[PDB]
RNA sequence: UAUCUGGUUGAUCCUGCCAGUAGUCAUAUGCUUGUCUCAAAGAUUAAGCCAUGCAUGUCUAAGUAUAAGCAAUUUAUACAGUGAAACUGCGAAUGGCUCAUUAAAUCAGUUAUCGUUUAUUUGAUAGUUCCUUUACUACAUGGUAUAACUGUGGUAAUUCUAGA
RNA sequence: AUUCAUAAUAACUUUUCGAAUCGCAUGGCCUUGUGCUGGCGAUGGUUCAUUCAAAUUUCUGCCCUAUCAACUUUCGAUGGUAGGAUAGUGGCCUACCAUGGUUUCAACGGGUAACGGGGAAUAAGGGUUCGAUUCCGGAGAGGGAGCCUGAGAAACGGCUACC
């Protein structure tokens, strides 16, 4: 019972990425930019949709405090708010877990290396220990 | 390469370096209105000088002047919206008869001094710059944040200021609290 | 220099775009298609920036991948689709059709219009000539071919086009007192009836256009698009209606809308 | 380390500009052409390792040439060439002939045959019937076209040679 | 932002320069440097020379899959899923950097191709395939020849390659 | 505005093209043969248009210098004819022919601490100075030269040769 009242700008309604778009403005008194987990659940009861299915990114407070501006999503289902949410969003919301690739200069390195084999390398693997052992 | 960000000098050094007259009013000007350097009246000179020559070149045009009509007016409207020129005299002869004082009176530093509630033009400027005064639902800490006449009643303490409320202030908490320390609980 | 180029920075977009300065160095580089690249607006442009049904263009991507939208009656599922001037874009998701036609400020307009609209297009003659095996053919401003048609079409004429078939329905002839569309020029989305035509032997051609405003100016006939008769547009007119008034009159409907 | 070239009869090495579809050389590039040294097709002392292939086998026997046989790695993919190589006919089935290998994974025995190629399907005669279709309806269609075309013309032919006559 | 001042003489009025004076998205350097926004930055002398790492690769249901790869197939004993490698197609002629050349040259605005080439995109487009038929050659569909792959190697070395 | 588009006739060709390609669905029909016919596309493909262009090209405009006034034409300079080459016009090259072409309205030469422009600084007005550099066009990848593949490169994170 903050009075946090969250509303609504410029809601636009997407079928097209089957979802709704709008502006996500709320006015916390005597508190700092709550947070973006209960904000989604907040405005899962606002759309009536689900929690899962709500995405907002931005919300950068204004200067002087007490209001935050930022932009919002609703999904129509989880399965298609996962075909349309960028990944990065994705580990942002918990649905997924950082992929564990390598690091981009060793991929660019092993790339470069793995441009000097021409065909799958077996037999300059074989030859090479054949090399050296004789 | 991107797009060159645009920028631009808003002020003018006068030609004279050590006008005894010059220095006179500038260090009137600067002790009447509170300002900290020359700088602030640079700065206001240079803005009397833009629309200077922009109402001298188009009072150069005829009357009944698309050109003049549309600039004109604009300018006389945006001169009259900040309250610079006044409800009446809206004429770009007026215009050109607009002085330093007219942008200094305007400043949130004098206007905040004047509605009562600074008791010093200097104590104005350290209000406004602790953060003590919210122009409309938005808190200002620029001394020059030039009051439009649409602001002037909502000239207030900060609803987020311990004068306004909210807070009992930070010295006053550990005054406080060193009272309670040297009493009991 | 070496070859054809792929790369369109911004701040050498098309003016109408209205793309920011800023958020990129680069600009959609349009590919081919029917229409100019300096004279056309790219599907990313027409659903990121004008529609806003997008805020990247990898969503742009991600619908054109879904087929939803379509050109003409054809889905162009490419991002840089150069859709141009009498072009239809349908969305049969929401069921929602444009026309890009110009306003009176002379960018791509945003003017919706109805299925019976979206059923055909216009399109102006660029040339007739007769093809292989004495083919008879017109060429569109949008590069269609339509072989075989009536031989009362000539050059900067219009014809409309079925849009579901590569023929013609009827034809409008290029003659005085006619509605027609500037589409190049300073004069851009202006409206108006051809008060005459100049000759000019040697080229470049002129026709004096004057609006129902009574605000007549000429324009070279490369810009001049013939989209009816005297009154009755054959395609529903945008929010303006081509009249171009002076800036000081725009400055006061600001005042009248503000005026509730 | 140089490969003895075809064709070079001298018994020394040279360089030569090595091109796509030649011996002791594989491009990179589209067009790239490349200066290689190559040892010549005469033999002399200065070899290291000489390729020998025997086209006529004789009386003796060796402990690793003709003694052991390798097992053939590929059969006939295509479905003329599974013809040929079992012999059938010019017209049989290499559905039941297609050469199919046993892979072991230790607990579980599947079996992997390869894609026949330019076999007759009726997915093939399907689209070779579409285009005699496509080409039979287009011919028909730019032929009323033309006639719709021509009987415009002599209806335009009539009535302005009429207005003619009487003006 | 249409401004001048000091210096020749014992004193004056001039000519006249020297000196001051004010800016520079105009560079360097000295001293000083708390905050927020914004961001030029090896161009000038050496387009002088470069260690090293990276900057061009690319697969969808829709060209080729016997990886003796994975899940094993999903009438499925021809295959059907994914799929390294490699044939195949396309890109690599875009970009980024620099300004050494270059003085009707580039370039700028404006014209022409009735003086030409143009992959890709988009629209249209092909019942005639009859060698000299009064001699057609499988169309329920021709052929080989190779990569990747297996195996034998050479050289210290290279995105080198040979024989089967 | 054409010897234009297009058509026709006679022929000519180390005879061009005119689908032996792939995914998904597989409906309907009767001479019930795994027969007839058929769908939604993908990749291709000759030509004409289109777009992205490219190449050449018409007029006009560039700093200082005469202690640079004559220049070009052997090794094409100016034009004609004909051929060759080019993707195409053209001395672009060749053969023959004529002696032309530029110039004090500054040709030609020299210098540039010269890439051109959009622009920038200063400025009452008029001007002066700058513009290597966030955009457009050009040129180059140490200096030259040559070339392969490709629609397009005289490409240099392509090749070849010399230095
Ligand atoms: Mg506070
Ligand atoms: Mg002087
Ligand atoms: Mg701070
Ligand atoms: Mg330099
Ligand atoms: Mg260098
Ligand atoms: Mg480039
Ligand atoms: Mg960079
Ligand atoms: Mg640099
Ligand atoms: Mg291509
Ligand atoms: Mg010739
Ligand atoms: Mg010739
Ligand atoms: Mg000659
Ligand atoms: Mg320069
Ligand atoms: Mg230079
Ligand atoms: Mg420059
Ligand atoms: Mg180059
Ligand atoms: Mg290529
Ligand atoms: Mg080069
Ligand atoms: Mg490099
Ligand atoms: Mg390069």
């Amino acid at each position: 019972s903050d009075a946090v009242t969250i509303r609504t700008r410029k809601v636009i309604s997407n079928p097209l990425l089957a979802r709704k778009q709008f502006v996500v403005d709320v006015l916390h008194p005597n508190r700092a930019n709550v947070s973006k987990d209960e904000l989604r659940e907040k405005l899962a009861e606002v759309y009536k949709a689900e929690k899962d299915a709500v995405s907002v990114f931005g919300f950068r407070t204004q200067f002087g405090g007490g209001k935050s501006v930022g932009f919002g999503l609703v999904y129509n289902s989880v399965a298609e708010a996962k075909k349309f949410e960028p990944t990065y969003r994705l580990v942002r919301y918990g649905l997924a877990e950082k992929v564990e690739k390598a690091s981009r200069q060793q991929r660019k390195q092993k790339k470069n290396r793995d441009k000097k084999i021409f065909g799958t390398g077996k037999r300059l693997a074989k030859k090479v220990a054949r090399r050296n052992a004789d | 390469p991107r797009a060159p960000r645009t920028y631009s000098k808003t002020y003018s050094t006068p030609k004279r370096p050590y006008e005894s007259s010059r220095l006179d009013a500038e260090l009137k000007l600067a002790g009447e209105f509170g300002l900290k350097n020359k700088k602030e009246i640079y700065r206001i000179s240079f803005q009397l000088s833009k629309i200077r020559r922009a109402a001298r070149d188009l009072l150069t045009r005829d009357e009944k002047d698309p050109k003049r009509l549309f600039e004109g007016n604009a300018l006389i409207r945006r001169l009259v919206r900040v309250g610079v020129l006044s409800e009446d005299k809206k004429k770009l002869d007026y215009v050109l008869a607009l002085k330093v004082e007219d942008f200094l009176e305007r400043r949130l530093q004098t206007q905040v001094y004047k509605l009562g509630l600074a008791k010093s033009v200097h104590h104005a400027r350290v209000l406004i710059t602790q953060r003590h005064i919210a122009v409309g639902k938005q808190i200002v800490n620029i001394p020059s944040f030039m009051v439009r006449l649409d602001s002037e009643k909502h000239i207030d303490f900060a609803p987020t200021s311990p004068f306004g409320g909210a807070r009992p202030g930070r010295v006053a908490r550990r005054n406080a609290a060193r009272k309670a320390e040297a009493s009991g609980e | 220099a070496r070859g054809p180029k792929k790369h369109l920075k911004r701040l050498a977009a098309p003016h109408h775009w209205l793309l920011d300065k800023l958020s990129g160095c680069y600009a959609p580089r349009p590919s081919a298609g029917p229409h100019k690249l300096r004279e056309s607006l790219p599907l990313i442009v027409f659903l990121r920036n004008r529609l806003k049904y997008a805020l990247n263009g990898r969503e742009v991507k991600a619908i054109l991948m879904q087929r939803h939208v379509k050109v003409d009656g054809k889905v162009r599922t490419d991002t840089t689709y150069p859709a141009g001037f009498m072009d239809v874009i349908t969305l049969d998701a929401t069921n929602e059709n444009f026309r890009l036609v110009y306003d009176v400020k002379g960018r791509f307009a945003v003017h919706r219009i109805t299925d019976e609209e979206a059923s055909y297009k216009l399109g102006k003659v660029k040339k007739v000539q007769l093809g292989k095996k004495g083919v008879p053919y017109v060429v569109t401003h949008d590069g269609r071919t339509i072989r075989y048609p009536d031989p009362n079409i000539k050059v900067n004429d219009t014809v409309k086009i079925d849009l579901a078939s590569g023929k013609i329905t009827d034809f409008i002839k290029f003659d005085a007192g006619k509605l027609v569309y500037v589409t190049g020029g300073r004069n851009l989305g202006r409206i108006g009836t051809i008060v005459h035509k100049e000759r000019h032997d040697g080229g470049f051609d002129l026709v004096h256009i004057k609006d129902s405003l009574d605000n007549t100016f000429v324009t070279r006939l490369n810009n001049v698009f013939v989209i009816g008769e005297q009154g009755k547009p054959y395609i529903s007119l945008p929010k303006g209606k081509g009249i171009k008034l002076s800036i000081a009159e725009e400055r006061d409907r600001r005042r009248a809308q503000q005026g509730l | 380390g140089f490969p003895m070239k075809q064709g070079v009869l001298l018994p020394t090495r040279i360089k030569l500009l090595l091109t796509k579809n030649v011996s002791c050389y594989r491009p990179r590039r589209d067009g790239e052409r490349k200066r290689k040294s190559v040892r010549g097709a005469i033999v002399g002392p200065d070899l290291a390792v000489l390729a020998l292939v025997i086209v006529k086998k004789g009386e003796q026997e060796l402990e690793g040439l003709t003694d052991t046989t390798v097992p053939k790695r590929l059969g006939p993919k295509r479905a003329n060439n599974i013809r040929k190589f079992f012999g059938l006919s010019k017209e049989d089935d290499v559905r039941d002939f297609v050469i199919r290998r046993e892979v072991t994974k230790g607990e579980k025995t599947y079996t992997k045959a390869p894609k026949i190629q330019r076999l007759v399907t009726p997915q093939r005669l399907q689209r070779k019937r579409h285009q005699r279709a496509l080409k039979v309806r287009n011919a028909q269609a730019q032929r009323e076209a033309a006639a719709e075309y021509a009987q415009l013309l002599a209806k335009r032919l009539s009535e302005r040679k009429a207005e003619k006559a009487e003006i």
